């Protein structure tokens, strides 16, 4: 299984970090298999589709925010199903309120967990929509749910191997040219690390 | 300044920049 050079990446100034512009931390993580990156994507191929997958994305959302409002009513009805059955018969309203209060909380958990799963579902959408190789995952989780769904647009990997994949999926002239121009224009300590 | 007094970080970094300023000027190798 591929593999780097302690001397390349662990030595002050790490020369793995500034020929790919990263901190060594990502580095360290991505060589001792904890975070992904992204080694390439097609931004010509993701342009024609962004319009239908946001209808996509929008169209599922829809339907589970449906059934989120279905949730919210049907287990209100139910609520006061509960509370019409429990004080038709001899009972006092301390007893009453103790019962409304845990089906209030079950109302709350059920819309609670709803809306988590739309906080998911739409930090997924925006992190698709907002992708440039080299981003890291922490997630494991982010990432299978997205190389589940459009895995086959991106190419993702870890290891000396996402590396490798990079660099050769890297030009060299227009970093270099790009850094001797933020090294005349620019200036202060950010001349000094574009050096 | 005797309520505030004076952080540490802060000037670390300053006069590391500094060191690094005067040492672009003439000749940077230092280590």
């Amino acid at each position: 299984a591929p593999v780097t050079h302690i001397w390349y990446f662990k030595g002050v100034p790490s020369r793995l970090g500034y020929l790919l512009d990263l901190a060594p931390k990502d580095l360290e993580k991505i060589i001792y298999f904890a975070a992904y990156v992204i080694t390439s994507v097609d931004d010509e191929m993701r342009h024609n589709e962004l319009s239908t997958l946001e209808a996509e994305m929008a169209v599922e959302k829809k339907a589970v925010e449906d059934q989120r409002d279905a949730d919210l009513e049907a287990r209100a009805q139910k609520l006061e199903a509960d509370l019409a059955e429990l004080e038709a018969e001899g009972a006092k309203s301390d007893v009453r309120r103790k019962v409304r209060d845990s089906g209030e909380r079950e109302m709350r958990q059920l819309r609670d967990r709803a809306q988590r799963e739309l906080d998911r579902l739409d930090e997924i959408w925006n992190t698709f929509t907002k992708l440039a190789p080299k981003q890291l995952i922490v997630d494991e989780v982010l990432y299978r749910e997205l190389q589940d769904r459009y895995g086959e647009y991106f190419t993702g990997a870890m290891g000396a191997e996402s590396i490798k994949k990079l660099i050769e999926n890297f030009d060299i002239d227009a970093e270099a040219e790009s850094l001797r121009e933020v090294i005349r224009s620019g200036k202060g300590q950010k001349k000094l690390r574009a050096l | 300044v005797d309520l505030l007094g004076r952080n540490k970080a802060a000037d670390e970094a300053a006069e590391r920049e500094r060191r690094e300023e005067e040492a672009y000027a003439a000749g940077v190798l230092d280590l």
